[PDB]
RNA sequence: GUGAACAGCCUCUAGUUGAUAGAAUAAUGUAGAUAAGGGAAGUCGGCAAAAUAGAUCCGUAACUUCGGGAUAAGGAUUGGC
RNA sequence: CGUGGAGGUCAGUGACGAAGCCUAGACCGUAAGGUCGGGUCGAACGGCCUCUAGUGCAGAUCUUGGUGGUAGUAGCAAAUAUUCAAAUGAGAACUUUGAAGACUGAAGUGGGGAAAGGUUCCACGUCAACAGCAGUUGGACGUGGGUUAGUCGAUCCUAAGA
RNA sequence: GAAAUUGUUGAAAGGGAAGGGCAUUUGAUCAGACA
């Protein structure tokens, strides 16, 4: 499959960069059918697509 | 189709060919000569060993400034290589020829490579860019491959001398 | 046959003098060569968890010793997994019961 | 026009070509002149280089500044297990040079020599010398007849010997076979001596002795392909030089229109046959003797082997020869020790040498202790032992 | 964040992970480096390289268009708690 | 002696094979050349007497086109760096997803525009050619979709000038 | 469907070029008269 377009849509719908988008590798068939933005929103709701946490930049030593 | 010069019975032979194949002509010629005259089963097993770098293809004509290996001792040379792309094209045609022989009804145990020939196909053109804004050619050398598998007065003085000897002993 | 054993591989002497940018990739190929010697299988598969352990300290920070769990499965192939231990020192080859 | 300034030529033209030696075992191309009024004895011996160490001794040299004073010298140790005689060979004189007439072998040969006759010993059926041993199955007519031919016609007699490499820490398992001339006695005496020593061993102390000058023949250490700067010692070109500076600038004049053989060129360095002469023997050790490395002044019980063993070689457990200076070849390499071809009396020979101390510190670093006992006394007790 | 600093060096957001590859480590190269003792003897020529280097304090000549020369030269100090 | 064309003639040769081409096969001539057999081929062509010329090539760093040796050779080495597994496929060092290791380090390898380009934007299908390795991928190939203004610009004003 | 150039098969020669002239040996091949 080719999920390049799904990751681009997921980043825009969620509101983060493509580096913070997680696609479930076990649900490739389901993700491949999500061609619209509404379908992407459903996959975010049920946890098939999730937002990844930001990398910590601690200022404790500062 | 018309093949090259052959001296085998057409009723005991099967043939295969491929045209305009984008594989090196020089590499393919060496590979074709390596199995010329061999049995079909031995040649097929030998080509598989070449892909695994167990045995090498000897280079005899187009071999200037190439490396030398110990695997050339089997064929009495020093320079040999492993042309994987040429081997795969030959393997396909050997498979097709064996299939054609089976359709005819030939005995696969007696099959040996009786004819194999590589010709130069028309070249394909590309460009390369050189220093000071010059253009040179950048071309391939395709091949035509074909092969055939086949089942395995006396004078009076002379007359007098001969007659004379007969009545003596 | 089907057998599982635990090994310790000395990567310190196998990466001696290797370029820094290639040490971690080189350790992957040494492990595949290591498994072929002990199991005789051309097909060697490494778990991604083992890959993380190799690359734990970057491209040039490969640990001196690793404890490996090598299993030969059904013609045959080897599967290499990491063994979670406090230290890899002083351990010898043992057979793991199935 | 003539060169502006005169300098000596770089290199020696008598060692050409600088090519790899034909065999790893260097050839003995000359033997000492035979004296028929002497008992039969060997003229050479085979051994393996182990390493180098340091000794201290008094200097006996009247008129010298360091007369009757201690000096420090470097020595080389050669591991020399006894060799086994396994045959004889006869040579006859011909207007075209010496020619081998016949070869007679011993009845029984060990697996060490038989390995020399194979390239795939683990696959062979070991049929070598099986039919030849049947020559002894009779009363011995075939062997005796061959021995009679050597006595009748041969003018030079040599014996075939091989090393007992299984006694060395080496991993080769394959013995080295070589020919050694026999000097002394008549041709009949040489043949009788060789026959009685079949399957027997000859020790090094029966060939050489203390304070004797010997020659070492071996192949030097190999270094592969080398440039002219280090292969021949030519001057490096200035830093400004384009296209490289480790070169010779001019390799010849316009005429003759050829590169001459006497111009330095890049190529193989090392792995050459060499023959170095005038090496004095400092000690002929015994393998079965404890305190090989002890002297009359040290008296400690220690072997010649340094702490931790000889680097890249191992331990010395057989007879050895200690020779002053350095020897061609590297460690583990087979070397040939040859008796001198002439009587030397330069007052450097004929000088009695008595060792006062032999270094046995570790050669794997900056060793500080001669023996493990000395190390324990200095350091005391460590956590490991308690 | 370090620091005088839009310097150099490390990181977050975001973006890439693209440039034919595999094996081996000869000579000669290109790029980056280190050298005992001597210290320009090298060379057309100190070319190249090395040495000096921030900040605080002390001290600073001939000459001069009195504005400079000047960071002249020449010395000391620097962490952590 | 040979070539293109022209007048006359041989009521000349020819699809039962003209012309051309190939032929270490044969014959004639000192030679330029001429004739025959065999193979290939498919529609026109020749002997003799005369007429006529854009009428004969080994070269001109000749013109155009085609093809070699060099040679599977020089080379495909700037911009720190890749690795494991799964999915897809005839086929994966290079496609997708996940995991890990890295870099640009806000005067960026980030986010927008002006000039210029003109559909390169997006989707589906697809790999002969192109991406100086590869390719299931693509700014490639085939077929379609997409740019919405009273307030953003043009339009209006004048500058050097025309 | 010519030549340069190339593959296969067949024949022959080859000690730092190859090619040529006169003469004959050997191999291969071939016409003419049987009056
Ligand atoms: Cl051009
Ligand atoms: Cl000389
Ligand atoms: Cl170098
Ligand atoms: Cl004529
Ligand atoms: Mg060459
Ligand atoms: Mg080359
Ligand atoms: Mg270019
Ligand atoms: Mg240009
Ligand atoms: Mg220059
Ligand atoms: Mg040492
Ligand atoms: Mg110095
Ligand atoms: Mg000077
Ligand atoms: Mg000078
Ligand atoms: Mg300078
Ligand atoms: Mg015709
Ligand atoms: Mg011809
Ligand atoms: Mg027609
Ligand atoms: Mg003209
Ligand atoms: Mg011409
Ligand atoms: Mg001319
Ligand atoms: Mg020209
Ligand atoms: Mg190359
Ligand atoms: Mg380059
Ligand atoms: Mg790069
Ligand atoms: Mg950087
Ligand atoms: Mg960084
Ligand atoms: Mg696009
Ligand atoms: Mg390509
Ligand atoms: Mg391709
Ligand atoms: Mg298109
Ligand atoms: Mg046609
Ligand atoms: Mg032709």
């Amino acid at each position: 499959a080719n999920l390049r377009t799904q990751k681009r849509l997921a980043a825009s719908v969620v509101g983060v960069g493509k580096r913070k988008v997680w696609l479930d590798p076990n649900e490739t068939s389901e993700i491949a059918q999500a061609n619209s933005r509404n379908a992407i929103r459903k996959l975010v709701k049920n946890g098939t697509i999730v937002k990844k946490a930001v990398t910590v930049h601690s200022k404790s030593r500062t | 189709a018309r093949y090259g010069a052959t001296s085998t019975n057409p009723a005991k032979s099967a043939s295969a060919r491929g045209s305009y194949l984008r594989v090196s002509f020089k590499n393919t010629r060496e590979t074709a000569q390596a199995i010329n005259g061999w049995e079909l089963t031995k040649a097929q097993k030998y080509l598989e060993q070449v892909l695994d770098h167990q045995r090498a293809i000897p280079f005899r004509r187009f071999n200037s400034s190439i490396g030398r290996t110990a695997q050339g001792k089997e064929f009495g040379v020093t320079k040999a290589r492993w042309p994987a792309k040429s081997v795969k094209f030959v393997q396909g045609l050997l498979q097709n020829a064996a299939a054609n022989a089976e359709a005819k009804g030939l005995d696969a145990t007696k099959l040996y490579v009786s004819h194999i020939q590589v010709n130069q196909a028309p070249k394909q053109r590309r460009r390369t860019y050189r220093a000071h804004g010059r253009i040179n050619k950048y071309e391939s050398s395709p091949s035509h491959i074909e092969l055939v598998v086949t089942e395995k007065r006396l004078t009076s003085r002379q007359r007098g001398r001969i007659a004379a000897q007969k009545r003596i002993a | 046959d089907v057998v599982t054993r635990e090994y310790t591989i000395n990567l310190h002497k196998r990466l001696h003098g290797v370029s820094f940018k290639k040490r971690a990739p080189r350790a992957v190929k040494e492990i595949k060569k290591f498994a072929k010697l002990h199991m005789g299988t051309d097909d060697v598969r490494l778990a991604p968890e083992l890959n993380q352990a190799i690359w734990k300290r970057g491209v040039k920070g490969v640990e001196y010793r690793l404890r490996l769990r090598i299993s030969r499965k059904r013609p045959l192939f080897s599967y290499v997994e990491p063994v979670l231990v406090a230290s890899a020192k002083g351990l010898q080859t043992v057979v793991v019961e199935e | 026009s003539h060169r502006k300034y005169e300098a000596p030529r770089h290199g020696h033209l008598g060692f050409l070509p600088r090519k790899r030696a034909a065999s790893i075992r260097a050839r003995v191309k000359a033997f000492p002149k035979d004296d028929r009024s002497k008992p039969v004895a060997l003229t050479s011996f085979l051994g393996y280089k182990a390493g180098m160490t340091t000794i201290v001794r008094d200097l006996d040299r009247p008129g010298s500044k360091f007369h009757k004073r201690e000096v420090v010298e470097a020595v080389t140790v050669v591991d020399t297990p006894p060799v086994v005689v396994v045959g004889v060979v006869g040579y006859v004189e011909t207007p075209r040079g010496l020619r081998s007439l016949t070869t007679v072998w011993a009845e029984h040969l060990s697996d060490e020599v038989k390995r020399r006759f194979y390239k795939n010993w683990y696959k062979s059926k070991k049929k070598a010398f099986t039919k030849y041993s049947a020559k002894y199955a009779q009363d011995g007519a075939g062997i005796e007849r061959e021995l009679a031919r050597i006595k009748k016609y041969a003018s030079v007699v040599r014996v075939l010997v091989h090393t007992q490499i299984r006694k060395t820490p080496l991993a080769q398992k394959k013995a080295h076979l070589a020919e050694i001339q026999l000097n002394g006695g008549s041709i009949s005496e040489k043949v009788d001596w060789a026959r009685e020593h079949f399957e027997k061993t000859v020790a090094v102390d029966s060939v050489f002795e203390q304070n004797e000058m010997i020659d070492a023949i071996a192949v030097t250490k190999g270094h592969g392909f080398e440039g002219v700067t280090h292969r021949w010692g030519t001057k490096k070109l200035p830093r400004k030089t384009h296209r490289g500076l480790r070169k010779v600038a001019c390799i010849g004049a316009w005429h003759p229109a050829h590169v001459m053989w006497s111009v330095a060129r890049a190529g193989q360095r090392g792995y050459h046959s060499r023959t170095s002469i005038n090496h004095k023997i400092y000690r002929v050790g015994k393998g079965d003797d404890e305190a090989n490395g002890a002297t009359s002044f040290d008296r400690t019980k220690k072997t010649i082997t340094p702490m931790g063993g000889f680097v890249h070689y191992g331990e010395i457990k057989n007879d050895f020869i200690m020779v002053k200076g350095c020897i061609p070849g590297n460690r583990k390499r087979i070397v040939t020790l040859r008796k001198s071809l002439y009587t030397n009396t330069s007052r450097k020979a004929l000088e009695e040498v008595s060792l006062k101390w032999i270094d046995t510190a570790s050669k794997f670093g900056k060793g500080r202790f001669q023996t493990p006992a000395e190390k324990h006394a200095f350091m005391g007790t460590l956590k490991k032992d308690l």
